[PDB]
């Protein structure tokens, strides 16, 4: 009756953002960034990159109700660095990493099976 | 307190009889007739008064309470055992001794018996005065209770003032 | 830097080893290959048709469960995303399936191999229901007596398995990492001994065991995860491993556009 | 005859709870009800929030009349009872 | 029919069908017409 | 199909409800990789002193590994200790415990987890059967009041106790329009002079008359429950004459 | 002997001689239908026993193998009945294992 | 730098009903009267009895948020090998010259007895505990 | 039925479901239930447009509005009107738009035992069908989620939205009146959760603390200092724990007499919202008096105790879910030592039981005063078994190891107690029917299966094993008798209670404070000429200790008489400015005489009037000591630094203060005399605390310090009174029918109905007549 | 009813081992010998197929309806 549809859990409604960015003025170069329609797999995946970068002194991710599909990250970095640029970094390090793994994987089945 | 001030415990010989009988045993020699209790506030409000019936009712209460440990305000039940002994005599907690009071008779049909408090308001003309909140409630009207103990008038001078 | 290490490897599933990688990836590599691998199952059901003793949804639902061949599905189009009325040919496969039992007597079995791809994305190979062997009968769908029918036309699209399960790709996947407890990541209920009264993991010979003096080693972290994927015969165990590692990586592609077009 | 002189007067000068709510609930109504305001308006839209705004300022113009139980009356202006 | 009051009610009831279990128990019912805690007690002849 | 606020319940007088719902990569998992299909609290345990649910536990995951359907008569020589070591024989730890994983992070759990099968059985107490709303519907015929039943578009009953919270809340404003405009309420006309309401009243042509005091200017309306005004007319039907005046004569 | 596994038997030593006339022929037929599901009563309080005596009669199942030919006012039917894992030796009098 | 500092022998450790903390009790070997007791992790820092331990009480480690430390920079700190940081709760001023001081570093408690000539200089809101052997 | 209650519009009833990701006043609602729901809003320039956009919604979809009233009260139905898209709102008309966010409704369950039963929410809409609650407001409710049915109630005016915003909202019901403490406190996991997160070994890396720091909501953005630096950053729980509560809360809890080393880690200490030690319980974060709970609530507001509620919730969910918690079988197995004791100690008591019966049966058995024979061996029987049971759940919880799961939750309190160990582990007990044991049923026998006259313990309902070891057939059977018995007795007191507290309510339901201060009917009958004999709230009195009554004459003589004539017994010279100025004056000997004689004579009045027994440990209000920490933490009181708060200055202050305390206001001689007899007590407890030797040296205040504390306590005794128009009789009467239905003389309810009822016949009647000294 | 197509724990296919379940009991084989052999390992497959009871005979014994 009341049961929400399950592709809402990943589909993007058109009037909203799938990404949204907002400063925190409690401390420098602090940012909130709300993702939509995501989970744990991507939050946890990017929190833990990020976490491993020296230029970065906070990070952390939150999902506020299970119901819903969305989470909130706060990332504040250091003065020289702006959260945005090590976001991306961050992207492309995993991206990266995920490239070499597959190919490895793919070379090992080649080699034995 | 000793000679020095400080609260000692002291150990003293009581007795404990079965059945009620309060002014002989008060009158017997050798006994602190100052300090004879009953566990029945009947024989309190025969022997003693209406306000040694009250504290005893007070103790009863308390006892009932507390004796599995529960705490409950002082203030409830001595509202409760000063309600029962407001009229000099005690007021039981039923049909018999609610009823006759001499309160609306629209809030004592609502209790119990009804149709008889009804037949006999009509029979001796009695007149509500509507202060009450039950003959409010059925009416369907602002009870003076909480935020209808009080009218909310029009400052006209604050208004001027501007 | 990562390396990846396979102890054994068929069809139906691949047990290997991931290093040098954070358990977040090997945590979220999991996920995706669990719930975010798209596949082809049935999602709409037309009931011609139907004189068994089992219900309408029943037989819908079981039919739903039902693996397909999509080997080809990631060529195939999202029916959101097609732009044509209902379904179309490139969209979405159609199958049909008719039953009838011959004779008074006996009881005929009606399995998934009766299914019949009449039409679909052509040339893609997608559609048709997983056989182990050729000549296997399949999954049992339904049984018939006499006087008994069965006419159902089916339609099946591409889909992932957060919107139902009848998409998941893979059954379970067994993950584990530190078998020696080296790391204290976890404390061990006991009664008399902990060593004695826990069953050594199926990997303690692989790593070390720890030496009785050895000093605990704070600065240690989770490198060497060991982790097994069986698929339902949709979809090949390689072939799961290499979608769920695309998967991830378009997800990460489209949050840095996400990105880049904020600015 | 009934009403009490205001030098006279021997209520509680605080507010109470109850005459803070009902005070609260008829300022909203009739700002509600197109009520001229007696404070400004930055961004807040309840009516019941510019209730408690003129509240915190004391400018309500609204007056209490509390009855004894005898039937007299005193009446308290809401610009001169302490709000907490 | 005509003397509906002053007659034993509830002998005769809705078979249960819910399941098997409840519908053996329902068939192995014994009610008493008394509507006190002494009779409410399992005694120990009720072995 | 279940839901959240379906009700299910054990072997052993262990009820409950569903609140949420997980998918296959959100439940903790164990090294083989097998996911629970339901996760209740262990503080419903100890009060209820149900350990005949974790022995049952037990038994169902050694006879599900070794094959068969275990024995659970009473009175029997049955011991905890036997079905311990058959467990321990099968590879598993003695008393049921396993090492499970967090599926959000995929960390170890610090605390090992009571993880077997066992059988549950589904309840007829569903959450869609149950639940019910009304703003305005119909209302009965004598009493001008809404109905009952969830099926017939019901209202919800503010009993007396009720009627006593409120009073006890001070909120005298909600309890009137609780008891007034979200029920039975009407207006009535009574005349000025014998404070009854036998006062005939037309409002198309505006005249207001009452024929036993002759009055037509000393007449007033009122706001009241229907149920008042029923009882009203059943007391003047038992010749009772309760008289309603808007002043106090003193 | 000494076992520290099993239940201690009554000493029953009041009497020198004992002279019985009949035994029991299982002391679990005590029980009634819906107090013959629970697996391991004697291992729970009775109050939990009387509550699942009384919710037994709320679970569904397969209460009839004519359900389709019949016309109930309600009919509530489990997809997927199983037997238990944990069972007891009177389910066999009550088809448990046959209409779970 | 730093308000206090000396060389204690351990005298007694009690593991307790924890398997991570240790309470260890000793007293300073160039003067009697100083009693330490403390609470400090067992993986962290793992002391046996009979040992012998520099123990600096300072108040900051320069030579709001807390963030991790570069390997650049340099502090006090990196002369030691358990640093700890708390907050006095309690400075005794009993009779005669025995004066205690309560520290707790999060839950872990320390008790340091000793002389006014000694503690007079401990009595600050936060402090620091370097232990190295 | 009809008139006192009613069917009402505007309600809606549903299973409820519980949602540790809600605050405290906020309730989930389907979208189905606020779709159905309306409230009428009035068209104003401040909300034109989103009523506009609301009706444009349409009906089906959420948000919207369903039905739209003219002016003159005719009414548009938006499911027939097609053409709602082009239709403007004026301004007066009256917009019946679906059930939106931060909406006050009424939350009740039945029955309303209390006024705490039906409270104020704020609407969350949420998907399926179940209203969502906070796990901390269960208990006040009575409910649980096994199937619990509840229903809401939507206010349709402003004036009565304002009334449930102000009056019956969550928040401001966290504190009773019944018992002055909280009825709301950290339950279930959560509570579990704490006591295993304030342990001393618990560490915390980087990253977890990161991202529970980012789950407070009320997290100030500055991460804190961690415990350990080197050689790894590592947070403990109680800093974690800590970051929820919020500052300048003060609080300090002894058990059993620990030091402040606290090697067991019990006890509590807590310094400006930060821990210091104590590993956190039910005895801190629970629903008692002077507790966190109430210690925060008292200090900040309601809003600010909500706020704590949802902070500690929050942060405890998730280090549980991070770190997980179980139960299973192998925490009721005890090792083979302690069941040896066990079965030992059960042997030994049954050879005691069958001495006890051998010397009965020859007439040996010492006779109880006023006791039968048989009675008097029952009673030794029924002892010793008890004695038995005890001992072998002392031995099985003595076992118990620090990592068994039961054992953890009964430490945290969360459920469990010593009695389930017992039972679970050694020993089910003896069972008991009527008071009694097993009657013989049969001819002389309990059971067909034994003897005839057997008085074994095993032969009349002793079960000697365990839950865990089984229970014999009999064993079985007594068992089932017991709890047969006690169902029946629940059964049958729940309709009695009920009965008896709708009478109560009935007989005082017309009793309200009035503007005067007296406590009168709807006669006018005055009841009390003052509301609790001091005209104060219940819910504004904690418990405080009056210095004056305990302690011996010298230690009140040393504690509180000051001479300045004399150097060793005058102020200390180091702790006040004017040392110099002070030595051999007059006057100021003269305020110090009068004081002394003023806190002798209280002394003497609290003594031999009103508190004979000794007792100083009373509910007062305007607790002191939280006002004279909180004014040494705010000016910073360290240092030692001198005095500079002259004798005079700090007597007239008190002299001052004690004159100011007013609840009844008037120049007549009456009110005078009630407002003494009311204020006698605080007067005497502000003078206990307020002495002068104990400013200038226990608490070293200064001018600063003193005239803010006098400040703080008369707007504090000001805050505390009761309000006028409250209905006191409803609350007396809910608060005295409520612990009736959890609850050799005749005690409980028996006792209470033949208290109410005036019974003629007594069923024990007594007398306690009390002797001569000599 | 009738066996599910897919284990309700994993997801394993479990619909189409019936048959051959049922031939490896009628030869003799043990019931865990069988799971054994029918390559079911986690014991959520075993509960699934031991723990079913066929009912769709049951009910294909009543004649048809139409
Ligand atoms: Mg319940
Ligand atoms: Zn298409
Ligand atoms: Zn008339
Ligand atoms: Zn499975």
């Amino acid at each position: 009756m009341n049961a929400p549809d399950r592709f809402e859990l990943f589909i993007l409604p058109d009037d909203v953002p799938k990404l949204k960015i907002t400063p925190d003025s409690r401390v420098p170069n602090c940012i909130i960034i709300k993702f939509e329609r995501e989970d744990h797999t991507l939050a946890n995946l990017l929190r833990e990159e990020l976490a491993l970068y020296p230029d970065v002194t906070f990070v952390a991710y939150k999902v506020e109700h299970p119901l819903f599909a969305n989470f909130v990250m706060r990332l504040q970095t250091e003065e020289g660095t702006r959260p945005k640029q090590a976001l991306e970094r961050a992207c492309a390090s995993i991206i990266n990493k995920l490239k070499t793994l597959d190919h490895k994987f793919n070379e090992e089945w080649n080699i034995k099976n | 307190p000793d000679e020095s001030g400080e609260y000692k415990n002291e150990e003293l010989w009581a007795l404990e009889t079965d059945g009620i009988n309060l002014a002989e045993v008060m009158a017997v020699p050798g006994v602190d007739s100052s300090r004879t209790y009953s566990n029945s506030f009947v024989e309190i409000l025969s022997v003693l008064g209406i306000e040694a019936t009250r504290s005893s009712l007070y103790k009863e209460i308390l006892n009932v309470i507390a004796f599995d440990g529960s705490y409950v305000n002082y203030r409830h039940m001595a509202l409760l055992v000063d309600v029962m002994t407001s009229r000099g005599y005690l007021m039981a907690i039923t049909r018999h001794g609610i009823n006759r009071a001499d309160t609306g008779a629209l809030m004592r049909c609502s209790f119990e018996e009804t149709v008889e408090i009804l037949f006999e308001a009509g029979a001796a003309a009695e007149l509500d005065d509507c202060r009450g909140v039950s003959e409010n409630v059925m009416l369907g009207q602002l009870a003076p209770m909480g935020t209808g103990a009080f009218d909310v008038m029009i400052d006209e001078k604050l208004l001027t003032s501007l | 830097e990562p390396k990846v290490n396979i102890i054994n490897a068929q069809d139906d599933e691949v047990e290997l080893m991931l290093s040098d990688v954070n358990l977040s990836l090997a945590n979220s590599l999991r996920r995706t290959m669990l719930a975010e691998v798209p596949t082809l199952a049935i999602d709409l059901v037309e009931i011609k048709m139907n004189t068994s003793v089992l219900a309408d949804e029943f037989i819908s639902h079981r039919l739903g469960l039902i693996p397909l061949v999509s080997e080809d599905v990631e060529e195939m189009k999202y029916s959101r995303d097609c732009t044509c009325e209902d379904y179309c040919d490139e969209c979405s496969v159609v199958l049909e399936l008719s039953a009838r039992h011959e004779g008074e007597e006996g009881t005929t079995d009606v399995y998934s191999s009766s299914l019949i791809k009449v039409s679909g994305p052509g040339n893609l190979n997608v559609g048709e229901p997983v056989r182990r062997d050729d000549y296997d009968q399949g999954i049992l769908l339904c049984k018939l007596r006499n006087h008994q029918e069965l006419n159902i036309r089916c339609i099946a699209k591409k889909g992932i398995a957060k919107e139902h399960a009848k998409w998941s790709p893979c059954s379970a996947i067994a993950f584990e990492y530190d078998p020696h407890n080296k790391l204290k990541h976890t404390d061990f209920w006991f009664e008399v001994d902990a060593k004695k009264e826990w069953p050594d993991s199926k990997y303690a010979t692989w790593e070390e065991p720890p030496k009785p003096g050895e000093v605990f080693d704070y600065k240690a972290k989770p490198n060497r995860f060991y982790m097994t994927v069986e698929t339902t015969g949709s979809l090949k165990a390689n072939q799961v491993f290499s979608r769920g590692i695309k998967t991830l990586q378009e997800k990460l592609a489209n949050v840095l556009f996400e990105l880049e077009n904020s600015r | 005859e009934l009403a009490i002189l205001k030098e006279e007067r021997t209520t509680t000068p605080y507010l109470t709870k109850y005459e803070r709510a009902r005070i609260l609930g008829t300022r909203a109504l009739q700002i509600s009800m197109n009520a001229p305001v007696l404070v400004d308006i930055e961004g807040e839209t309840d009516p019941l929030q510019i209730a408690m705004k003129e509240l915190s300022q004391r400018k309500i113009p609204l007056v209490i009349r509390r009855y004894l139980p005898d039937g007299s009356y005193e009446d308290w202006g809401c610009d001169e009872l302490i709000v907490d | 029919q005509k003397k509906a009051m002053s007659s034993r009610a509830g002998v005769s009831q809705v078979l249960n069908r819910y399941t098997y279990s409840s519908t053996l128990s329902h068939l192995r019912r014994t009610n008493t017409p008394i509507g006190l805690a002494k009779p409410r007690q399992l005694h120990n002849t009720h072995w | 199909v279940p839901q959240i606020g379906d009700k299910f319940a054990s072997r052993h007088g262990q009820k409950g409800t569903i609140g949420v719902t997980y998918r296959h990569e959100d439940m903790p998992f164990s090294a083989e990789g097998i996911v629970p299909d339901l996760i209740i609290n262990p503080h419903a345990i100890p009060s209820r002193m149900t350990v005949a649910h974790l022995i049952e536990c037990l038994l169902s995951k050694v006879g599900s590994i070794r094959g068969y359907e275990g024995d659970a008569t009473p009175f029997t020589d049955l011991t905890v200790d036997a079905v311990s070591n058959l467990l321990r024989d099968n590879g598993y730890q003695s008393r049921g415990f396993e090492v499970m994983y967090n599926g959000h992070t995929g960390k170890k759990l610090m605390a090992q987890v009571f993880f077997g099968p066992t059988y549950y059985q589904r309840l007829r107490h569903m959450v869609d059967d149950k639940i019910h709303a009304r703003a305005r519907g119909p209302v009965q015929v004598l009493t001008r009041q809404p109905v009952e039943g969830r099926s017939r578009d019901g209202g919800l009953r503010f009993g007396e106790m009720e009627r006593d919270c409120m009073i006890a809340h001070g909120a005298a404003g909600f309890l009137k329009e609780r008891l007034m405009e979200a029920s039975d309420a009407f207006r009535v006309h009574v005349c000025g002079i014998c404070g009854l309401m036998s006062v005939i009243a037309n409002l198309k042509k505006n005249q207001f008359e009452c024929r036993s005091c002759k009055n037509k200017t000393n007449i007033y309306q009122l706001h009241i429950p229907y149920a008042a005004k029923l009882l009203f007319q059943e007391l003047m039907a038992m010749n009772i004459a309760p008289r309603l005046y808007t002043e106090r004569s003193g | 002997l000494n076992d520290t596994a099993k239940r201690i038997k009554p000493e029953m030593s009041t009497s020198s001689h004992h002279t019985f006339t009949h035994c029991e022929i299982h002391p679990s037929m005590i029980l009634g239908v819906a107090a013959s599901i629970i697996p391991f009563p004697d291992h729970n309080q009775s109050p939990r026993n009387t509550y699942q005596s009384a919710m037994g009669k709320q679970a569904m199942g397969v209460f009839l193998t004519n359900y389709n030919v019949r016309m109930d006012t309600m009919a509530n039917i489990l997809y997927y009945p199983q037997k238990p894992l944990a069972k007891t030796q009177a389910m066999e009098y009550l088809k448990f294992r046959e209409l779970p | 730098s730093a308000l206090f500092d000396d060389i204690f022998t351990v005298q007694t450790v009690d593991n307790g009903r924890y398997n991570k903390v240790s309470r260890i009790i000793g007293i300073s070997t160039t003067n009697s009267a100083i009693k330490l007791t403390l609470d400090i992790n067992n993986e962290m820092f793992p002391v046996s009895q009979d040992d012998s331990l520099t123990v600096t009480l300072a108040n900051s480690l320069s030579l709001k948020s807390w963030r991790p430390p570069k390997p650049t920079d340099k502090s006090l700190a990196d002369d030691y090998d358990y640093v700890m940081f708390g907050t006095v709760y309690k400075f005794e001023e009993g009779d005669e010259d025995k004066i205690k001081v309560y520290v707790s570093f999060g839950g872990l408690l320390m008790c340091l007895e000793g002389g006014y000539k000694s503690l007079a200089s401990l009595k600050q809101d936060n402090l620091y505990i370097l232990i190295r052997r | 039925g009809n008139l006192m209650g009613k069917r009402v519009d505007f309600s809606a009833r549903t299973v409820i479901s519980g949602d540790p990701n809600l605050e405290l006043d906020q309730v989930g609602v389907p979208i189905s239930i606020a779709k159905t729901l309306s409230y009428p809003e009035t068209v104003t320039q401040y909300n034109i447009h989103r009523l506009t956009e609301y009706v444009r919604n349409g009906p089906n979809e959420h948000p919207g509005a369903k039905y739209v009233i003219r002016d003159n009260g005719d009414r548009i139905d938006l499911r027939y009107h097609k053409r709602a898209g082009d239709i403007v709102l004026q301004y007066g008309w009256k917009v019946e738009r679906h059930l939106m966010d931060d909406d006050p409704v009424l939350f009740n369950r039945q029955p309303s035992l209390h006024k705490m039963s039906m409270m104020a929410h704020r609407v969350k809409v949420m998907p399926y069908s179940t209203f969502r609650l906070n796990l901390s407001v269960t208990s006040p409710y009575n409910a649980d989620f096994d199937g619990d049915e509840m229903n809401l109630h939507v206010p349709q005016s402003e004036e009565t939205r304002a009334e449930l915003s102000q009056l019956c909202a969550v928040p401001l019901q966290i504190v009773s009146p019944q018992s002055n403490k909280p009825v709301m406190g950290i339950v279930q996991d959560t509570l579990c959760g704490v006591r295993k997160m304030t342990l001393r070994d618990t560490f915390i890396e980087y990253e977890q603390v990161m991202n529970m720091l980012f789950w407070v909501p009320s997290w100030d953005g500055v991460v804190p200092q961690p415990a350990i630096l080197k050689p790894k950053p590592l947070w403990t729980g109680k800093q974690l724990l800590s970051i929820a509560i919020p500052s300048g809360i003060h609080l300090q809890r002894t058990d059993g007499g620990n030091s402040l080393l606290s090697p067991k880690d019990n006890g509590m200490l807590i310094v400006d919202g930060k821990v210091m030690f104590g590993v956190v319980d039910k005895k801190t974060v629970g629903s008692g008096g002077g507790g966190l709970i109430h210690t925060v609530m008292r200090e900040k507001g309601p809003k600010i105790c909500a706020e704590l509620f949802g902070n500690i919730q929050k942060v405890v969910n998730y280090w549980l879910l991070h770190n997980g918690f179980s139960i299973g079988i192998g925490d009721a197995i005890a090792d083979a030592s302690t069941m040896k004791e066990i079965t030992h100690a059960i042997s030994s008591a049954k050879e005691q039981v069958q001495e006890i019966i051998y010397k009965a049966q020859h007439n040996e058995l010492e006779l109880k005063p006023g006791m039968t024979l048989r009675e008097s061996f029952e009673g030794e029987v029924s002892r010793t078994l008890n004695d038995a049971r005890d001992s072998a759940g002392r031995s099985a919880e003595m076992n118990l190891k620090d990592l068994n799961n039961v054992k953890q939750m009964v430490s945290a309190g969360s459920k469990g107690s010593f009695i389930n160990i017992a039972q679970m582990s050694a020993c089910v007990g003896q069972q008991m029917v009527e008071g009694k044991r097993i009657a013989f049923g049969f001819a002389d026998r309990s059971l067909p299966h034994f003897t005839k006259d057997d008085f074994s313990p095993e032969s009349k309902g002793f079960v000697e094993n365990s839950y865990l070891r089984g229970l014999t057939p009999q064993e079985f059977f007594f068992h089932a008798m017991a709890g047969r018995e006690g169902l029946i007795d629940t059964a049958v007191k729940t309709a009695e209670t009920g009965y008896i507290q709708r009478r109560l309510v009935k007989a005082l339901e017309d009793i309200m404070v009035h503007y005067d201060g007296t406590t009168r009917n709807s006669l006018g009958d005055i009841i009390q000429f003052l509301y609790g004999e001091d005209g104060l709230d219940g819910t504004q009195v904690e418990r405080q200790t009056i210095d004056t009554i305990p302690g011996s004459d010298k230690a009140f003589h040393k504690r509180y008489y000051v001479d300045l004539m004399d150097e060793k017994n005058s102020i200390k010279p180091d702790v006040i400015e004017y040392a110099a100025d002070i030595l051999g004056d007059v006057e100021l000997q003269k305020e110090l005489n009068s004081e002394y004689e003023q806190l002798v004579s209280d002394r003497k009045f609290l003594r031999e009037i009103v508190f004979v027994n000794g007792d100083h440990n009373w509910p007062l209000p305007v607790n002191l000591r939280r006002i004279i920490q909180n004014a040494q933490q705010i000016f910073h009181l360290d240092r030692a630094k001198a005095s500079d708060l002259t004798i005079p200055e700090i007597i007239h202050g008190v002299r001052d203060l004690c004159k100011k305390l007013f609840v009844l206001r008037g120049e007549n001689e009456l009110i005078k005399e009630a407002q003494q007899n009311a204020t006698s007590l605080f007067q005497c407890l502000v003078r206990a605390r307020l002495a002068t030797r104990r400013i200038l040296e226990e608490f070293r205040l200064n001018r600063d310090a003193f005239e803010w504390v006098l400040g703080t306590i008369e707007a504090q005794f000001q805050r505390s009174l009761v309000h006028p128009g409250e209905m006191v009789g409803v609350i007396a009467a809910q608060s005295i029918g409520e612990p009736a239905t959890q609850m050799n003389v005749t005690l409980g309810v028996p006792r209470l109905k033949e208290i109410l009822n005036v019974a003629k016949n007594i069923k024990t009647p007594a007398l306690t007549v009390y002797l001569d000294r000599e | 009813m009738i066996i599910p197509v897919r284990c309700f724990s994993c997801g394993k296919v479990v619909g189409d081992k019936w048959d051959a379940y049922l031939r490896l009991l009628e030869e003799g084989k043990q019931e865990g010998d069988a799971l054994d052999e029918l390559k079911l390992k986690r014991y959520c497959c075993r509960r699934m197929v031991l723990t079913h009871v066929d009912l769709i005979e049951k009910f294909l014994r009543y004649n048809p309806l139409e």
